[PDB]
Formats: structure tokens, C-alpha cells, sequence
RNA sequence: GGGGCCUGACUGCGAGGCCUGCAAGCCGAGCAGGGGCGAAAGCCGGGCCUAGUGAACCGGUGGUCCCGUGUGGAAGGGCCA
RNA sequence: GACCCGGUGAAAUUGAACUGGCCGUGAAGAUGCGGCCUACCCGUGGCAGGACGAAAAGACCCCGUGGAGCUUUACUGCAGC
RNA sequence: GGGAUGACCCCAGGCGGUAGGGGAGCGUUCCCGAUGCCGAUGAAGGCCGACCCGCGAGGGCGGCUGGAGGUAAGGGAAGUG
RNA sequence: GGUGGAGCCUGGGAGUGAGGGCGCGAGCGAUAACGUCCGCGUCCGAGCGCGGGAACAACCGAGACCGCCAGCUAAGGCCCC
RNA sequence: AGCUGGGGCUAGGAGUGAAAAGCUAACCGAGCCCGGAGAUAGCUGGUUCUCCCCGAAAUGACUUUAGGGUCAGCCUCAGGC
RNA sequence: GCUGUUGGGAAGCAGCGCCAGAGAGGGUGAAAGCCCCGUAGGCGAAAGGUGGGGGGAUAGGUGAGGGUACCCGAGUACCCCGUGGUUCGUGGAGCCAUGGGGGAAUCUGGGCGGACCACCGCCUAAGGCUAAGUACUCCGGGUGACCGAUAGCGCACCAGUACCGUGAGGGAAAGGUGAAAAGAACCCCGGGAGGGGAGUGAAAUAGAGCCUGAAACCGUGGGCUUACAAGCAGUCACGGCCCCGCAAGGGGUUGUGGCGUGCCUAUUGAAGCAUGAGCCGGCGACUCACGGUCGUGGGCGAGCUUAAGCCGUUGAGGCGGAGGCGUAGGGAAACCGAGUCCGAACAGGGCGCAAGCGGGCCGCACGCGGCCCGCAAAGUCCGCGGCCGUGGACCCGAAACCGGG
RNA sequence: CGGGGGGAACCUGGGGAACUGAAACAUCUCAGUACCCAGAGGAGAGGAAAGAGAAAUCGACUCCCUGAGUAGCGGCGAGCG
RNA sequence: AGAUGGUAAGGGCCCACGGUGGAUGCCUCGGCACCCGAGCCGAUGAAGGACGUGGCUACCUGCGAUAAGCCAGGGG
């Protein structure tokens, strides 16, 4: 029947119009005890490839 | 629909049996058997077909030989002669002159081994 | 027209792929000649190794919502006057939804870009710098809903 | 299904077979009838043909002929226009023939 | 190696790159905020340098303008640390 | 009993065979490749060295995030107390 | 490159191939074509064929068997070799 | 310079993640192994297609579209088989 | 503590057992039939007509991973440069 | 609708007509609207069900202010404990159900609006009953890009049989003479079975598990060929012999001489003394459904498009815009918007947008308006095809687990 | 007066698995599925709001299309919805 | 001193004709799917059967000691 969107995925990673896969940088949830602020600041979000075309194709009722 | 075989299966064995006619036991009465026997017919063929190409020219070369050793000389320097006279021609094939034409063929040595005088 | 020639375009190709003879995608059967492709692999989509899949990557989306579920809002689809003026005259929701945008999608906001047409646009909201657009002749209706 | 169902209803103008009357003088539904009238219209029996009227009492006759294929008109299709080699239409399946094109 | 002042073991960023399957790791001039030391030029976003380490998920403390299931406020969350 | 004759008349096996020896070779143990040696064609009664002979998808070993039986201070529950 | 687009001829290169990608064909069954057309002067099937067309898969054609069904072009479906 | 079944960008579909011999430079081993592990290259894999090497995946020669009772050669040979 | 006929009771994690994991309808460390069921099988095997073009891999990272996979590498088809 | 014609047999072919609201189809010695049964179309029940589709009959219901303040379903509401249902798995966990303990009230009541409280609203629990629209197919009928006797139900046939098992249970094989029995009087060999003539038939190699009759396999006759030999059984080259041809030439056979390591599978590597197969015939493995994603053929494009179902047919279609994708993106969100997020920041940076034209042609306003086109800015809808997802998803194959017997 | 017993599927209520999936596996999945039991009928169940949930709203219930793979639920895994 | 012919117990290859056997084609009293129709039986003894019934009767159907049939209405 229907396919089910991944709520994992859904949950943590947004599609952008050019059709890009962006989400946050991983490395900071609680790491840290000192970290150089360059470090524990440089936390926007970011991409892949061959790997966000994976995620697409499992957000696709939520296009 | 359903594409049942019939027909179809029978028609191309009984056409693998055709072509495996006067074969030594089952390999002309059984598909298989046939099958594989032609295959090996196949290659052979093809094979000896570029074998018969060089069958010959040794049939003639010997022949060549021999005729032109009881005249005189051997086939190493007949071909010389033959060639550095520029008589670009003979062909081992044709070299049945030394059948036929004795007369003709005494007349290329002679003007052969003269190439070399 | 004769009745047997309306043929299938130039595009049609019913040739499906059988992987079964001697010439052709065939035998092992067009692809596979391993295994562990026999009745099913994991994925790949988002699969295997029997590593962290790539889930690696954290939620930052902070409101997946509690469990009474999502909260009723007005929601807001702005329209840009650029697709506006393809039309004169009345421009309200309604005439709009049946029209191009919006299609029941609750309220409608107006902002765009491009020249605007010294019209009345009925809308709910107005985007500020998209409205002094509307400051060289046009209307301005506001709120409603109730 | 509608410029497909125009564009059908025009190869058949084209071709000249196209063809829509209005009357029928022999119907009271009788084929001995009708065969008549074709004969006084251009329908010798050299030409499959397609009836659409929207008078039942046409196709009474039109119905059990081979080289004739009753019909109606809102069924007005493709697959007889085509397998059909002329075409025959009343004014009144005509009326709604195009209320239905455009 | 010694001395005097000090807290830049900064906040907000980051051009351009090293490295690389992924994600990670590393370098970084320069702009702003507000400072240290110096007359100044300037240098300081820890340590002469390469090890001293651990995705996510689940939770805890701070903070905070965000959401608060009819409304106000809550309970509970989100964001930053 | 086996052997000969009349009567009835199975079986596992079975790629197809026109199925010799020796040195050598070859996926390292060849009737089947190479060189040489032998060797008329077909049976019948015997012997068991070879056809890696038959039989049984090795009972050993390993592998499978296979399965079951058994244990206990492995984990986690439950009957019972 | 010809270019009376003429997929019909010229110039020069290429054409071993497993897993596999890609491209065109052949046959089978059922459907439209069909109130049509083959048929007892002989269907489908079968048995031969050294003949004819295709590189091939195949396809024609002839004789014999057989005795009642078969089905072009052009397409369409699928229990399709 | 180089127009090559070269490259570069986007996208559909893959198979493969058991390799093997040989030569060369190393480690391991005993400078033993048709051993084992890396490195550059090659070949077999997929070229068990053809010539030479008696026979013989990978050594020498050489990339097999088809046909030829035509010729020049490569390696290797020219006393007989 | 004998042997035996007839009549009866006890059964599937259950029975019975002078104990062998023995017997429970000719293979019992958990009977048999039907069903859930087309269990699951990262394993073995099998995988059908023709022709044409191109043509791999057996490495890297990670993997309760090591004869399985994911990304990259190497191949192919369509478009672009 | 008869006749002539071919033939065993016309319905075939032929001459001239005819019915048709009926040219569906089946049968008849072959292939027929018009010969037989039917078909379109139109009638039919004394009896038995069916039966508000249509009228009655009753059952039963019929009224608004203003004062009281009497009744509004009890081990119940409600709270706590233990659980179940719901999308809800302890969660902020309400709501609905209830095994246990406690335990009211009668509208100034009480339940609910996802803890709870305050406002604002919603509904009346603890007694029942209730057509139609929905689900299924043993049987009956009707159609089929459903099968055709290894198919199709297990069974086309005396099959849930034979047969197997103590039992539950398991579970077969097996259709066809011809138009018609006209199924072969009688005679000959024989005990019979079988056969040879005669006889029936168009046909008897249609003679009775009899149409077709394939291959494996078994025989008789004939042609070529072999007892000094050596081999994956062939291939190439000559030559003898037999054979159809007017002949160039072509068959069948095999005597010499040349060259050759089965097929499949698995493998770094197989003729391999690795796997599989006795041989033949038939059954036998990459499918469909719904999502998705690329390619591709068309439709239409500031758009595209229907779903359930409704009026139509009964191989004919329409209607139906609920709804879905697209037209704007950023942010966790409030939210802002060609911007937006981080930020104090008319620093920066991250996602974002900025999108056209060769020009057919034309009102003859010396304006390229602007239709249209490749199909787009840009997309959607249907088709076809590759791969992905959920399904037993390429086919066979466990040891085993569970449930009822 | 009634009941008992039967009936392919369907139906409601009372009980209620495991294999599987999670590439192990306990919660989770499979699943209130298979199966047992009771009852009822041509249907059954449900059914006139102590309902929905934000609208000065709606107004039995059953059933289909949507909403919707939405809101959420979730070793926030698989996957459920 | 010499040489190529010939014998076939049997075998092989080809051709012919039979046999065994039952594929293929063609048949269809059967099955399969879907859609309408229609949908309860029983103490008035159901479902499902045992035995028995024909002049002679193995079995299937059929009925039931009234036994392949009995009364009555309709229908042909």
C-alpha cells in the first residue's frame, strides 16, 4: 500500500527548495568542558550528498 | 491468456536432431546429446576452415619441394630466386606447374637460379 | 481515420526486460551473481553496514509536539501582486481561491514584487515595504473573519 | 476525451463521409423501411456505417443491419467513429455534440 | 630563564583553504562589540607542535524574547549555555 | 547354492562412450592432454587393484549475529511460597 | 560530409569478452481489425524438404498425413520460449 | 603538442567489495613453500580463442566481425616423425 | 519383584519410567494431524528465443563486520559542456 | 428460400428473390438471417412465498404565562489503587471502560472542553428499543483480451472415492469411434486369444480406452561401412561405393591423412578423479497492487486534476472541485517575507529570488503589439518503461516456534 | 408457549498465540492477527449526544471518498497511526 | 619373392515400414473470476446418513414397507 514518511528524519534534518538536505552540525550536545568557543560556537546547519539524496527519498508524502 | 509450450519446444529439437544426423549413438537421438556434440562441430569447422587455408599451402610447398630438388636445387632458394628475380607470381597453389607443366615449370628454375648469376 | 492504423505514438515501447535465455539480460537472471539479492536486501534509503546508519545527525526541529497534538492557527499563504495583476477590478479572497492561490488555505496575507495595479486588494495582513508599492494608487483593506 | 472526440468527427468531414440529416421519412421502424431510405441518400451498403440519432424509432431499423451501427447520442465515442467507415448524425445528436466539445 | 602589568582559556562572525566515502578532524587573515599589554609598531579568539578521547537518543541544572490544546495563567516543551 | 538346460524373471546404478600400459603433464593421484609401448573382433566362468567405484547434499572441523535439549550466584520475567 | 534529407550511395576509423548497462528483432497465447477473409478443390497439428527470403531467432513454399477449424496487414494485452 | 569508445558537469541502472601467476622493490618465513602480506606493472580473471613452449590459466608472439585451394611475417624453427 | 487373556485409567513440556533421556503406534533431548504458513534462510541450487554496441570488480572507510552490507572507486545509458 | 452444381454429405460455389423491433448463439452429414431450437418484441398463475411500491385502519401524540421549589435512573457519579481501549509505550495523560477501597447529590446539581485553577462555553450518565444505506456467497442466473484434460475445483469420468493411516488426517489416476452402429452374418487357422478374406463406412494404418499420433525406446528389410587395431566420437582434405539430375553440381556412407580436454554449476583455477543430469515428452522460476523516483509519448498550462458517488449504456459515456499536487521562501517557533535565520550590528555568512525568446505573424499607428511556438518561466494529468518502498515480491528447500485437535 | 442441534463465508461478544520484524534481543512488531468458545441473522453490530472541539460552530448511527501517511505515538528504533 | 581385393558372428551411420507410447492440435457434458439475484433449516424431528425399495437389478438417481412412486390444482 501508502508510504510512510520517516518521522527520524522528518524530526531532524529540513529540505531545501533546490532540493537540498540541511541540518545541524553534530558534535555539541554535550561534549564539551572546553571547547575553544570557535568550536562549540561554528554550530549552523550544513548538507551531504549521495547521502541527503537517500533522506529525500524517505520524506517524499512530506515532498 | 495462458502461453501454454506446446508447439513451440518440439519444433526447435526436432530442428537440433536435423542437424545431428549420422552421429555415433544418442548424439543424434538425443537433444542434448545433439546440442552438445554441434557446438564442438561449431568450433571445429571454424577452426579448420583457417587450418585448410594453411593445408594447403604445406600440400603444395612439399610438392614444390620435390620438384624443384630433383631438377636441382632446394625450396629455401627456389623462393629467393623466384622473388629476387622479382617473379612475384607462382603461388604456392599454382605451383602445380611442377605437375603439369614440367617443361614450364624447368623454365621458371632455370630462370630462377639464374637469378643468381 | 481507417480503423486499424491509430497506432501507438513513436514512444510506447511495451519492450518490457525478460531476463530469460541464452542472449540478453538473462540467466543469473539481468543483474545479481552473488548473493544476498534473492528475496530481499535491508534498504539501501537509509540501511545497513550494522552501523550508526547516519543517524548520527541530531533533531534540532525542537517541537515535534506534545501529545494532544498540533495547535488550531490561523494560517497565512501571502500572494504576490506580481501574480496579481492579471486581473482588475474586485480582488478578494473568494474571487481569489477559485481563481489561483489560497484554495481553502485558510487566510490570505499580499506582498510580491513588480508594478502594482491602482486597484482595492481585500486582504488580511500587508508586508510593510510591499505595501508603500500600494502607496501609488490602491486600496487597503484589513482584518475580518468574524 | 474531447479533442479526441472532435478531432474523429473530423476525419470523417475530411473524407466526406460525414453526413447529418434531420428527417426520416420512412422510419416507423421497419427495417424493409429504412434500407429505402439510405438507397435515396447515398447509403448503397459499400460503407459501414454509424447512426447517432437521437430517435429511437430509427434505430428499430438501422439496428439489425450488418454494414449499420445503431447507437444514441450521448454515446458518441471514438471507437465507433473509427471502426465505422461513414458517419451519419441527426440534428438533435448533433445539438449536443457539440454542448459537449465546446 | 627572570620580571611588571594582566585574563584574548573573549562575544558575534568568517574570506580562502588542508584533509575526506560519510561525519568528523585541522588552519585561518579580516570586520564589529568590549578589553589586556606597549611610547608606538603592534600582538593576544589558551598552551613550541603533532596523543590527553566518544554520534545520536534519554535525562539534569542554569538562562531565554519562542509554543502554552476554548481564554488568562499554569503543567510540559523549544532555543542558547 | 554357484556352473549347463527349459519356465517365470527383479535391483541400486546410469552425461554420452568407439573406456589399454608407462614416463610426463595437468586444479598437485588421467581410459579421455603429450611422447613412447603395446594391442585381431565378441563373449563365458572366476579375482577384486583402479574407475578418487555404489550408497548417505560429512555424524569430525569450521562458518550461520541457524535450531533445539541441559546448567547456574548470566539477564529478565512467571508459577509457587 | 551528401544535402533535389534520397535513413539511398561515398571518405575514414571501430567490431574477443564474464558480472553487468544499453539497442533493435523473432516466436507463443489472448483482443480490436471481424455480420469481413482463408477452408472439405482440404484448417490447425504432424511427417519430410538438398528449394526460396533473414546475420539469427525465424519465415515462405512443395509432397505426404490429418479431417475442422484458422485468421494479414496495423496495433493491444500477458500464466510468453 | 595531443580530436581520443579522451576528458568535464547532471541524472537513470549496475555488478564488484573470495582474486590469481609473473617481474621488480620490501616485510614475515629459514632471502623454504604453487607460502604470506603491502607497493609499481603486467597478464589470466573475462582472451581455457589462435602460434611457439612435447603436453600446460597467466612464460615468448599476438587483441579472434565473416568468407578465401593468395601473399609478408612475430615468437619459435629448417635430419625424420 | 513370575508369565499371560480379557476389561479399564494416565499424553506432549505432559504422561510413564527397578532410570536408558528409555517407551508413549516400525527413526522421541520433547509424538502425530490440520492450521498460523507461501515461518525466516545475510546459505546451496535453478533461472527459458536471437542479434548488436560498450564493458567492470575481487581495493578504501566504516560495520556484533569478516563468504552480508553503506558510501567512494571501476563499468554503462540519456542530456550538457 | 427453393433450385442447380461439387460431394459420402451443402449450409460451399452459382442464378433469382425475401424477412428483419428478430444479422445473439447454438444445432443440422462441411461454412445457413430466410431448414430445426432460439433471438428482438409481446402475453401468462387456480396454488405458495414475496409485499406500505399505493391508499386505509387504528396504536399513539394533541396546548402557552405566573408562583412553589416535590422527581429527574447508586454501591452509581466522584476520588485513590490496579489494568484495558484511543495516535498516546509513564508521559504534562485528560477522555471512555472497571477488579479493589472509600463513597454523594437531584439543576445554587453533575459530566466535558487532554494535569490543575479561574473565567467562558458544551452536553445530561448510571433503563431499553430502533428500519434503510455496509459485509459474505452453499445455491440460481448472467458476462469474460478466464483454462482447455500435467490446464481448470482435489473431482469434466459413480471422487472426498480408490488407496494410506489405529485415529485426527491424507488423498489418486481416469475424457474423445463415426454423419450414422452401419460395431464386422458367415467362412478359413485356433481350445481360446488373436487374426486372414467377405461384409459396413467417404475414411477401418476411424474396428471398439478406437481422431490426431509426436519423442524416448523395440523390431524386419535394404543401401554404405568395419575383425593390425588408440577414443568427448567430431571437424577439415582428398578417395572408393550407393543414389535422384540433360549438367555445372548435390546427397547418404566411410577408407586414409590433419586438428581437437563433454554440457552445466561453482571457482584464483575444471576434461577434470569437483557439483548436477539414464533418455524423451509435458509442468517448471523477476509478476501484480498501491506509494516513490528518474526517463519518455501525448493533453493543458496562472495552471493542472479529479475521488467516492449521481443521471447514461449494458462492450458509450457524462457529471461530480470534497480534495491533491504547483504558484515563495527563511526560522525551533512566535513570525517576517524577496527576503529570512544567527546577530547589538543599513559586520558577515547560511539557505533564498533575480528567467528568458529564434520569432511564425500582424492592426500598414514607421509601433514589434503580441498571438504562437520549442513547450517554457513552472508545473500538473493520463500512458509506457528502468530502479526504489510495503507486501509470501525470482522459484524450490530447513532444523525449528505456536494453536486446536 | 419456548429452548437444545445444524449452516460456505459474513457478524458480534468472551478468551487469545508463536514464527516473524527489529538484520541478536527483553519494551515495541507480528496482533487483538491465526485459533478456541458463545450467540444472532439474512444480515450483524451500532444508534438519537453526560458527543464533537473553537466555529456568534456542528447535531443519531452505520458506510465510501477525502482529510492523511496528516496530528501525533515510538528501545522517538524498527515501525504504528 | 611382391601387391590390393574379399569374408560379418556382431556392431555403426542413413532410408523405409511397423510396434510400444500418448505429446500436439482441435474438442467441452467441467472449472475459474466478477456482477446482479436471492438467503435460513429443526421436537410438525433439521443437516447428514444406515437399510431398503424395480417382475429379473451391481451401482448412481430416485423415493420410503403407499417406497424410481400417492392425492389435487395449474401447466403442456
Amino acid at each position: 500500500p501508502k508510504m510512510k514518511t520517516h518521522k527520524g528524519a522528518k524530526k531532524r534534518v529540513k529540505i531545501t527548495a533546490s532540493g537540498k538536505v540541511v541540518a545541524m552540525k553534530t558534535g555539541k550536545r554535550h561534549l564539551n568542558w572546553q571547547k575553544s568557543g570557535k568550536e562549540i560556537r561554528q554550530k549552523g546547519r550544513k548538507f551531504v550528498l549521495a547521502k541527503p539524496e537517500a533522506e529525500r527519498i524517505k520524506l517524499l508524502l512530506p515532498y | 491468456p495462458r502461453a501454454k509450450t506446446g508447439v513451440v519446444r518440439r519444433r526447435k529439437h526436432k530442428k537440433i536432431l536435423k542437424l545431428a544426423k549420422g552421429y555415433w549413438g544418442l548424439r543424434s537421438k538425443s537433444f542434448r546429446k545433439a546440442r552438445e556434440t554441434l557446438f564442438a562441430a561449431g568450433n571445429y569447422a571454424y577452426a579448420h576452415r583457417k587450418r585448410r587455408k594453411r593445408d594447403f599451402r604445406r600440400l603444395w610447398i612439399v610438392r614444390i619441394n620435390a620438384a624443384c630438388r630433383q631438377h636441382g636445387l632446394n625450396y629455401s632458394t627456389f623462393i629467393h630466386g623466384l622473388k629476387k628475380a622479382g617473379i612475384e607470381v607462382d603461388r604456392k597453389n599454382l605451383a602445380d606447374l611442377a605437375v603439369r607443366e614440367p617443361q614450364v615449370f624447368a623454365e621458371l628454375v632455370e630462370r630462377a637460379k639464374a637469378a643468381q648469376g | 481515420d481507417l480503423r486499424p492504423n491509430p497506432g501507438a505514438n513513436k514512444r510506447r515501447k511495451r519492450v518490457g526486460r525478460g531476463p530469460g535465455s541464452g542472449h540478453g539480460k538473462t540467466a543469473t537472471r539481468g543483474h545479481k551473481g552473488q548473493k544476498s539479492r534473492s528475496g530481499g536486501l535491508k534498504d539501501p534509503r537509509r540501511f545497513e553496514g550494522g552501523r550508526s546508519t547516519t543517524l548520527m545527525r541530531l533533531p534540532k526541529r525542537g517541537m515535534q509536539g506534545q501529545v494532544p497534538g498540533e495547535i488550531k492557527r490561523p494560517r497565512y499563504q501571502g500572494v504576490n501582486l506580481k501574480d496579481l495583476a492579471r486581473f482588475e477590478g474586485e480582488v478578494t479572497p473568494e474571487l481569489l481561491v477559485r481563481a489561483g492561490l489560497l484554495k481553502k488555505g485558510y487566510r490570505l496575507k499580499i506582498l510580491g514584487e513588480g508594478e502594482a495595479k491602482p486597484l482595492k486588494v481585500v486582504a488580511h495582513a500587508f508586508s510593510k515595504s510591499a505595501l508603500e508599492k500600494l502607496k501609488a494608487a490602491g486600496g487597503e483593506p484589513v482584518l475580518l473573519e468574524a | 476525451r474531447k479533442k479526441g472526440l472532435a478531432m474523429a468527427v473530423a476525419d470523417r468531414a475530411r473524407e466526406g463521409k460525414l453526413l447529418l440529416v434531420e428527417a426520416f421519412a420512412g422510419v416507423n421502424g421497419k427495417t424493409k423501411e429504412f434500407l429505402a431510405w439510405a438507397k435515396e441518400a447515398g447509403l448503397d451498403g459499400s460503407e459501414s456505417v454509424l447512426l447517432v440519432t437521437g430517435n429511437e424509432l430509427v434505430r428499430r431499423a438501422a439496428r439489425n443491419l450488418p454494414w449499420v451501427v445503431t447507437l444514441a447520442p450521448e454515446g458518441l465515442n471514438v471507437y465507433d467513429i473509427v471502426r465505422t467507415e461513414r458517419l451519419v448524425m441527426d440534428l438533435d445528436a448533433w445539438e449536443v455534440f457539440q454542448n459537449r466539445i465546446g
